[PDB]
């Protein structure tokens, strides 16, 4: 069953499951492969599993992470996905003292934002997009991962779960307690981390919902009309942040808009004029 | 805003009328079912109704778990007398793809009057994810339906009521409801609905999303007639049950137009 799969080592925790990096003893393919424990006797077959499973299976676009197949046995689901080198994480710590060349940053950006967009065009948001979710091989891809926060979405949108986006990376949409909340929260995400390739330290590094939401409050910059800007009324407000060239300033206050309606979208973003010379480095490995 | 996904509404609505297909059930496999019926099915469709209002899920769950089901007896044998562990085991899938809040496998075993354990109905769970290969994200009416209902000009609680009153009324009724797609299902409910209430028919900005005339949708839109004509004789009654209900602005006690005029 998983006799032709070898182990090699551990690769961490995500949503759910234990993954492991293994090796195909007939092909060789280097694989990693997420083990999800079953309750057979008391809740099944988890529900995070059976969204990433399936939403996993519509999507195949090469800026998202490639499920290859599920392996079923009475106790145990293994599935097995390709394998990535590392993630933008540990890339970006690596990359503290020397800094990440602004070309790859383009193209990790546009990457991540075709991928995206793609997850967005077929009614999936992730909502769990942060550095340690997105994965990097060694020749200049990075591929969005772990949708187990993932959610097919109807069109309006209905209430969804709360509890969701790590902290650092949540839009305040969501922190406020939005009754609905949209592919909005996505980009957001994908804003923060772009600004985190910048600069290599997480841009809104909160202990707490209050100080969370404080350090976007500060960004956004001092009251004109709607004079408390922590309610659910969306006030409009975009930030200011005065290495990053004029367009690539807009960009990110685009991605960082503070009423979602106005907020870019990923396909928005695609067209910026950011990304007009943008290229396809390889990483420093 | 944002809710109504601008940039995407178009393009997701090409991928749902194409995974619609994909995930459509066999038009009379119940023919080659042995033991169950038509009759049988609507038995349980109903008694699905029931369940979800009694643990208030989602409609879209609804509409799922008979997709989810449809396509089980499309490809597996299965007696009667194991009918509702199918149907169970996929309220159950479809309220963990879908609630924020499912109730426990423990509830699902509660509802079956301990006919089933709760170690059948989990077993049943991973066959039905294999059957299904874990495809899960099926389109159905509903989803349709509310885009549909972003055409209105203005909104009517009455129509939408009534309109997913007469979907949900199609659920019950393999016969003849599992040759149409749910996009058609759902443009032949929201016409005689808006119909119904208003006077008003199946909007031009919806024969431009849909590419669906009054024309293409005329064999659904008899069938829906006849159904919501007969619906107080039917055998089953949950859905009028549920649309009484104030929730739901009381549509299943408005009478159906007796002429659509076509």
């Amino acid at each position: 069953s998983m006799e032709n799969f070898q182990k090699v080592e551990k690769i961490g925790e995500g949503t759910y499951g234990v993954v492991y990096k293994a090796r195909n003893k007939l092909t060789g393919e280097v694989v990693a492969l997420k083990k999800i424990r079953l309750d057979t006797e008391t809740e099944g077959v988890p529900s995070t599993a059976i969204r990433e499973i399936s939403l996993l299976k519509e999507l195949n676009h090469p800026n998202i992470v490639k499920l290859l197949d599920v392996i079923h046995t009475e106790n145990k689901l293994y599935l097995v996905f390709e394998f990535l080198h590392q993630d933008l994480k540990k890339f970006m710590d690596a990359s503290a003292l020397t800094g990440i060349p602004l070309p790859l940053i383009k193209s990790y950006l546009f990457q991540l934002l075709q991928g995206l967009a793609f997850c967005h065009s077929h009614r999936v948001l992730h909502r769990d997009l942060k550095p340690q979710n997105l994965l990097i091989n060694t020749e200049g891809a990075i591929k969005l991962a772990d949708f187990g926060l993932a959610r097919a979405f109807g069109v309006p949108v209905r209430t969804y779960t709360h509890e969701v986006v790590t902290l650092w990376y949540r839009a305040p949409e969501i922190l406020l307690g939005c009754k609905y909340y949209s592919t909005a929260v996505d980009i957001w995400s994908l804003g923060c981390i772009f600004a985190e390739m910048v600069t290599r330290r997480a841009l809104f590094p909160g202990d707490s919902e209050i100080d969370q939401l404080f350090r976007i409050f500060r960004t956004l910059g001092t009251p004109d009309e709607v004079v408390w800007p922590g309610v659910t009324s969306m006030p409009d407000y975009k930030p200011s942040f005065p290495p990053l060239d004029e367009d690539g300033r807009s960009l990110l206050s685009q991605m960082l808009h503070y009423d979602p309606n106005k907020r870019i979208s990923a396909k928005a973003a695609l067209a910026h004029p950011f990304f007009q010379d943008v290229t396809k480095p390889v990483p420093h490995l | 805003g944002v809710n109504e996904v601008p940039d995407y509404h178009e393009d997701i609505h090409t991928y749902l009328r194409e995974m619609e297909v994909k995930c459509k059930p066999k038009v009379g496999y119940m023919k080659k079912q042995p033991d169950i019926t038509n009759s049988m099915r609507a038995i349980l469709v109903d008694w699905l109704v029931e369940v979800g209002e009694e643990y208030k899920l989602q409609n879209e769950t609804l509409h799922l778990a008979v997709n989810y089901i449809d396509r089980f007896l499309s490809s597996m044998s299965v007696l009667r007398g194991k009918l509702q562990l199918v149907g169970t085991a996929a309220m159950l899938l479809a309220s963990k793809f879908e609630e924020i809040y499912p109730p426990e496998v423990a509830e699902f075993v509660y509802i079956t009057d301990d006919t089933y354990t709760k170690k059948q109905v989990l077993r049943m769970e991973h066959l039905v994810l294999k059957v299904l290969a874990f495809d899960l994200a099926a389109p159905t009416i509903n989803q349709f339906l509310t885009q549909y209902f972003l055409h209105q000009q203005p909104a009517n609680c009455k129509v939408e009521s009534l309109a997913m009153f007469l979907g949900e009324l199609s659920l019950i009724d393999a016969d003849p409801y599992l040759k149409y797609l749910p996009s058609v299902i759902a443009a032949a409910a929201f016409h005689l609905a808006l119909y119904t209430v208003t006077g008003q028919s199946w909007p031009e900005s919806l024969v431009q999303k849909t590419g669906y005339t009054l024309e293409t949708l005329k064999p659904c839109l008899l069938d829906l007639h006849q159904t919501y004509l007969r619906a107080p004789q039917h055998a089953q009654q949950s859905i009028r049950e549920k649309y009484k209900n104030s929730k739901y602005h009381g549509v299943s006690l408005l009478n159906p137009p007796e002429t659509l005029n076509v």
